[PDB]
């Protein structure tokens, strides 16, 4: 799963 | 309404809000009835982050919007410019996983 911090 | 605001009030300038996100789908309901549409949702928190923190913030939620602005139809790219840019006051709209 590719997935982006905040 | 089933959705839940959440306001992120954050602190530290470096220090991230919290959380990750990720492209999904959701069965919203429609006329003819339950439909598939893409959407963003949140994979995971960091631990002793400020999300997690609150408590008011959970893996699966569905964020519907950032800081009044609908994430329908953007990338997750730009989904994620739009809240680092509101990371002083940041205020999400996201429908429940749970």
């Amino acid at each position: 799963v590719k997935e982006s911090l905040v | 309404e089933t959705h839940r605001r959440v306001r992120l009030l954050k602190h530290g300038s470096d220090k991230p809000l919290g959380f990750y996100i990720r492209d999904g789908t959701s069965v919203r309901v429609t006329a003819s009835g339950l439909e598939k549409q893409p959407g963003i949702f949140i994979s995971r928190l960091v631990p002793g982050g400020l999300a997690e923190s609150t408590g008011l913030l959970a893996v699966n939620d569905e964020v519907i919007e950032v800081n009044g602005i609908e994430v329908a139809g953007k990338t997750l790219d730009q989904v994620t410019d739009m809240m680092v840019a509101n990371s002083s006051n940041l205020i999400i709209t996201v429908k429940p996983a749970n």
